[PDB]
């Protein structure tokens, strides 16, 4: 059923400014992540956002059409975000009903103006992705679960997708290292924090090329603490879940800064 | 000319009690609720009504930043503010004026401080969902100049102390900016007290019958704290306010309670407190310090 | 001459308020509770104690009569109040003076006026635990005179509009009484509003967690009464007055409320709410009318 | 188990007032039920009155020893009320304990200054009950009762005494017939309010001596609407479910007026 797989950064910043050269590197990485995800000719989209929070319940986007203009509350100096994001609501809306059945109280949420996060908004755009060609199926990152729970969403996402015969390409939106710098700096001198997060993010980057799921799950909580990787790096544990906690290798496309934290686009071949 | 803070308001932000008031800005209808704590507002909107500021002064804890300390840099800003978790009750279109010349007296002077500060200059910036509450909250008119200033990640990414200890420096950074402009402003500190909450979406949410504190101790320690406060015993509320901070799961430790008392010289003085109530659970004070009726409210020529 | 009723409150009696606060009368020891009520009352006290009124006047409803309307009628009374329902929490040793002559007015003005009344003269006599609690919740002190007032039977033995046209004739003949003595007066109606309640307390009665409306629709109709009330729309509070009694099962049915407004003379005056909570699920409101402010309180 | 069973008036009248030629027969008619008291020789006397009011938990008498001064706070002219109520502690506990088990939340009271009801303390008094010798198992008016859970509340104690190997005595404390005059009368002229309440109050108080359950059970809730009985007639009620709903007639011992409503002592014969 799952087709394809996908990890990108949620940053706004490789499309925002490109002419930044590593981040116009991670921005053509995206980009090419999006091809190889057009070409696997998925059905739908299915996507985890670090930076869509929710607090009360699971809510998963069941808006069929969203469209509007973000700004980012943190890097709103280097220009705005437009957004035509569609929705496959049939699939979105059996994930709200399949939830509790798994044991999390979930939502849909359709309202007109509803803050569609940075992460989700970027991928779409570098990726080509929730088009009325690959419509998403969005859950929420609820800050009380843990990845375990991740994983349960991800593949009751998945399990839903096939009682609705739809291919799916599942995509993670999230940083690696959470390091950012707390000072104004030059962006062309962009560069990953410090050298511990440096080590980490390439450490664990190289299991994940290698396919190696047994020494990635027990690196991931250390990593994530260590590195302060962005929301624990549960953008993951979506991918792993969807995939069942297999994959036989990735593709590293692009490695690079944002702003001090780190960021990557990952290709996983199942 | 000489700069004034009027006084300093514990104006938390629950969008309930604005779904409750069912203003015109505000798309979907309630059939009332958390009238308590709406009652407390009132109280707190006509207090304002007779002050007559130049300027309200807001922190909000859900326009959170990395790079230092920002504020509102444009002169008009307007949009439909969403609620991220509860987009049931609040959907509200605003339009606001921004003190853009206080505003980058505020960044300088804590810039000069040791704090690294920003301005937000971008026109289709949407105005954080907390901010445009509160604001609210203590005036519907919409008819007084704002500051918007967020929350620096310090005290969640470093720690509480040293979070504090900027919004300290954020504090008397705005007293400074405000006396050498000579603006006769208010401060809103937009923080809830305990946060602890409820995990479900209560069907009918106006249901007031299903409305009370999340957990015993977590009312304790607001009434704790809210009792030091209308005793005048600032210093004792701020010596606790770490272990409040860690026990009570407080809204406070995003910085605008820190922000505002720092601005007013933590004034042992007996606060007011207009009401008290819960929101999902969460403990919520609507209070004020009237620096005017102390005699403290003056704060020296202005440039 | 000068007779002056200054204020009305409206001043409840739920013993958890004095079980909250830990006087040294009260013998049980809380570990604190219902503090948005306390603070309410803390208002209330304040006001109170710029008034520097002589006597303050309270009906209660646990103070219960068959046969007319009686009055405190001896100089001190005192004893120890212990609560029937909730002993846990309230059980309150006190001392309280009587203004006699006041009270003898009244009961006097009440039989002029067509009403039974009787003076209880019995110095054995334990004055009910309502009146108890509220007089300590508005004046802990204990320090001015004051005249109790029972409850009559009518409203629940005739029927409601009958009761009430007692309460409003008890009203008009305490206002005469204070404006031929020349009292300067406060008025107290030691009612609740909603009466719908738990049926047991959760074993600690402080845990305020456990604290909340009864009944969505109690609470409804206490806003709407309330908020009525603060618009000074009096003559609209009292038309809802016995659709309010039979919904909410409101306390006010025993006739204080009444009696208090009629001998204010139903002033269309916005109320003042110092605070509105819950105590076992009942709706408790407190709130005056300040006549003194108004220009209305002199006789 | 059970040895004898009474019905007496809750009203001090009687007591506090006997020269009125009315009230003095009462009070003889209770003294002298007192004494068929005495002679069946009880370990304790299970008692329920009318004015001894409940709201939340049922409540049961567990103090040891309860003295002071009663005033009535309607009867306060005619004198006062002193008592001396010795509780069988043991028993009214395990009534206590037993409550829950029959589906009714109880609880014990036991504080110095607990108001005793002016009807418990009047039938001590005149019957010489609440003394060492027969001490009472006390259980309140909880005014959200039923007939049939008074019922099931008095079976519940009898069945608490019969495992404690004690004799008891019931007795019932309250008036016939609720029609008090609103207006100070001459006690003198004291009498029954109207002739409907005293035809009801003779036509029951008939039905109780024939002993005719079945019939008595269809006329007391009629009786009770009708005639303003003294709270529906529980404590009737408290009799008949203490003797399981059965009995073989009785002797009224006396019948008349206090201040309008009727009163009487009827004596049973098991
Ligand atoms: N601080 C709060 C408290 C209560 C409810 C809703 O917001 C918040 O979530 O914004
Ligand atoms: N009126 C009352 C309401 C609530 C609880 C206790 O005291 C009362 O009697
Ligand atoms: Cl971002
Ligand atoms: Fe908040
Ligand atoms: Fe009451
Ligand atoms: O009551």
């Amino acid at each position: 059923t799952v087709v394809s797989a996908f990890l990108v950064p949620g940053t706004p910043l490789p499309q925002l400014k490109p002419e930044v050269p590593s981040w116009g590197q991670l921005a053509a990485a995206t980009e090419r992540a999006g091809k190889a995800l057009a070409a696997s000719r998925p059905d739908v989209v299915l996507v985890y956002s670090t930076q869509w929070l929710a607090v009360l319940d699971q809510q998963w986007l069941t808006r069929p059409r969203s469209e509007g203009v973000h700004v980012d509350e943190n890097w709103y100096e280097f220009g705005d975000l437009a957004y035509d994001i569609r929705a496959d609501t049939a699939l979105a809306e059996a994930c709200v009903t399949s939830s509790p059945l798994h044991g999390v109280h979930a939502r849909g949420v359709n309202y007109d103006g509803f803050p569609i996060d940075t992460g989700t908004i970027t991928a779409c755009t570098l990726m080509g992705i929730g088009t009325d060609a690959f419509p998403l199926v969005v859950g929420s990152n609820n800050l009380y679960h843990s990845g375990e729970i991740t994983e349960k969403l991800a593949a009751l996402a998945v399990d839903c997708a096939k009682d609705q015969n739809k291919r799916v390409a599942v995509v993670g939106v999230g940083g690696l290292s959470g390091s950012l710098f707390r000072e104004e700096i030059d962006p062309r001198e962009d560069r990953i924090a410090n050298e511990e997060d440096d080590k980490w993010n390439r450490r664990v980057l190289k299991l994940i090329e290698a396919g190696d799921v047994s020494a990635l799950r027990e690196a991931m909580p250390v990593y994530a603490k260590e590195a302060r990787v962005d929301m624990g790096f549960k953008h993951l544990h979506w991918i792993l879940g969807a995939l069942k906690g297999k994959f036989s290798g990735a593709n590293v496309l692009g490695y690079g800064p944002s702003y001090g934290s780190g960021a990557a686009v990952i290709e996983f071949r199942l | 000319m000489q700069g004034e803070i009027i006084a300093g308001f514990l104006a938390p932000h629950p969008p309930h009690l604005v779904y409750g008031e069912n203003p015109p800005q505000n798309e979907p209808r309630s059939q009332g609720g958390w009238e308590v704590l709406r009652w407390a507002y009132e109280r707190a909107r006509e207090r304002l009504d007779a002050m007559k500021p130049d300027v309200l002064l807001v922190h909000s804890p859900h326009w959170i930043t990395s790079v230092g300390h920002h504020f509102l840099g444009v002169p008009e800003l307007s949009g439909k503010s969403v609620d991220p978790i509860f987009p049931n009750v609040f959907r509200y279109d605003f339009s606001l004026n921004v003190d853009v010349e206080l505003a980058e007296a505020c960044a300088e002077e804590g810039r000069k401080a040791g704090l690294v500060t920003k301005m937000m200059r971008n026109p289709k910036f949407r105005v954080d969902y907390g901010t445009i509450t509160t604001l609210h909250l203590i005036r519907p008119q919409w008819d007084i100049p704002v500051v918007g200033i967020s929350a620096n990640n310090s005290p969640y990414y470093l720690n509480t102390k040293e979070g504090m200890s900027e919004m300290d420096v954020l504090g008397k950074a705005t007293r400074e900016a405000i006396r050498k402009t000579g603006r006769k402003a208010v401060l809103l500190a937009s923080n809830t007290l305990s946060h602890w909450h409820f995990h479900e979406e209560p069907t009918i949410p106006e249901d007031m019958s299903k409305e009370y504190p999340a957990t015993m101790a977590g009312y304790q320690w607001d009434i704790r704290m809210i009792e030091l406060m209308r005793q005048g015993k600032t210093s004792e509320v701020f010596k606790l306010l770490p272990q409040f901070i860690d026990e009570a799961f407080a809204e406070v430790k995003s910085g605008a309670f820190t922000w505002m008392h720092a601005a007013m010289q933590y004034p042992e003085l007996a606060a007011e407190l207009f009401g008290y109530g819960t929101v999902i659970g969460t403990g919520n004070a609507v209070m004020e310090w009237d620096l005017r009726k102390a005699g403290l409210s003056m704060l020296g020529a202005a440039d």
